[PDB]
């Protein structure tokens, strides 16, 4: 939005580049920041950690009806069984969607993301604007931002992650996938459908 | 506190911006600040819940425009002054030596092993905050509660739009580091945690959704029995 006090995007970025670059030459001559620090923790949510840890997660779920048990009553435990967890994702709690209920996360008071099953959350979860509208208008959210539509007469619950619980969506299966392998099961589970913004991918 | 980083039901923040896709990181400025996450926790610069509270001091016109990360720097600079381990002027007289000279090099120092080693453990291993405690949980599934209206100027995890709201109990997680003493420097002080669910009509009144709920964690002393 238009702030006519604002700075432009360029002088931002300059500005910020010579602070963070100040505050690093501080922290490596104190001895607890280096170079190949920095590297690894880039390397790991850039390749390592992703949404495509989540869709196993999911896609497992959908074909195993115990596995899903497990997840919903345990979620750390149950993402533990695929060698999947850590940083920011000790404690989730996975909820089903259902042709009743649609389920959506938020961090109203900061970012709080699942790590583990998803990476580092995309920009627009980690702003204003996202954050102070889903738990206040979340089915005209959905509609305008998302272009999905939930019937007034299903219900939407939003979840507030204001703990170290972390919830994850579990996306109902979409239709026309009886007996699909959980490779191809896996390229419908989204960032987005495991955050509750969209559906899982149709056909 | 009542910051304004406590957003959860304002309006007039404006439509998402949201491409169709995006970096993990934008800039290199990004990726360092992410890394001095672990580097200055490994340092006691501060844990999570101080972290956050840094965030929240910010001055909030910067916070609801700037970038992600820079609320990162601003956290990491607040308890670096706060615990002495970081000198206001020198940063002051570095900065301005990189704006004059960006592609200065950075200081000689030697790789450590053991840094590599916390990431991995980190990341992996994760930094799990639920704890024991003594006492048993005061509430259950199906209680009726009140959340509190107390409005501590310190941190805490309560978000202006449940308080004096009534909801009922989800949930019981068993008991985590309290944010309202942690985030304080007041220590971990577990207490046991409970998964909320507040209707839409209970928070926002005749304009809510009709068929909406919001499911909000309390900390034990947050809620009170109905
Ligand atoms: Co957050």
């Amino acid at each position: 939005t238009e702030n006519i006090l604002r700075k432009s995007d360029e002088e931002i970025q300059k500005e910020i580049t010579a602070r963070v670059k100040a505050l690093e030459s501080m922290l490596i001559e104190q001895g607890i920041l280096t170079t190949s620090m920095i590297d690894r923790m880039a390397e790991i949510y850039e390749n390592e950690v992703g949404p495509h840890l989540g869709a196993k997660v999911v896609v497992k779920a959908w074909t195993d009806p115990e596995f899903k048990k497990r997840l919903l009553a345990d979620g750390t435990e149950a993402c533990k069984e695929l060698g999947i967890g850590g940083l920011q994702g000790e404690d989730m709690m996975w909820v089903e969607n259902t042709d009743e209920v649609h389920h959506v996360v938020v961090c109203t008071l900061c970012s709080c993301y699942p790590w583990p099953v998803l990476g580092l959350p995309p920009n627009w979860f980690k702003e204003p604007q996202y954050r102070s509208r889903v738990v206040r208008e979340p089915r005209q959210l959905l509609k305008e931002e998302f272009g999905f539509e939930v019937p007034p007469s299903k219900e939407i619950k939003v979840w507030d992650s204001s703990s170290e619980m972390r919830f994850v969506v579990l996306p109902q299966r979409p239709a026309g996938t009886d007996g699909w392998s959980e490779e191809e099961l896996a390229t419908l589970v989204t960032r987005e459908s495991m955050i509750g913004v969209e559906p899982a991918k149709a056909v | 506190m009542n910051g304004v980083y406590d957003v959860g039901g304002t309006d007039g923040l404006g439509p998402i911006n949201r491409p169709a896709d995006e970096p993990v990181f934008r800039a290199e400025w990004e990726k360092v600040a992410f890394a001095m996450f672990p580097a200055t926790f490994r340092a006691g610069f501060m844990g999570l819940d101080e972290f956050r509270f840094g965030i929240e001091q910010m001055n909030p016109a910067e916070y609801l425009e700037s970038p992600y990360y820079w609320h990162w720097i601003r956290t990491y600079i607040h308890h670096g002054v706060r615990t002495g381990k970081i000198d206001l002027e020198e940063l002051e007289r570095r900065t301005q030596y990189y704006r004059e000279n960006p592609d200065a090099p950075l200081p000689e120092h030697e790789q450590k092993p053991e840094l590599i080693e916390f990431v991995n453990q980190a990341v992996y291993g994760g930094l799990p905050a639920s704890r024991e405690v003594d006492r048993p949980p005061k509430f259950k599934e199906g209680d009726v509660v009140r959340f509190s209206t107390a409005s501590p100027k310190g941190h805490a995890r309560r978000a202006r739009y449940v308080r004096g709201k009534t909801g009922t109990v989800v949930k019981h997680h068993g008991a985590y580091i309290y944010p309202d003493t942690a985030g304080n420097g007041l220590g971990e002080c577990p207490e046991h945690l409970y998964t909320v669910r507040f209707t839409a009509q209970e928070l926002w009144g005749p304009e809510g959704d009709p068929n909406s709920s919001v499911y909000y964690d309390c900390w034990e002393p947050y809620i009170e029995l109905v």
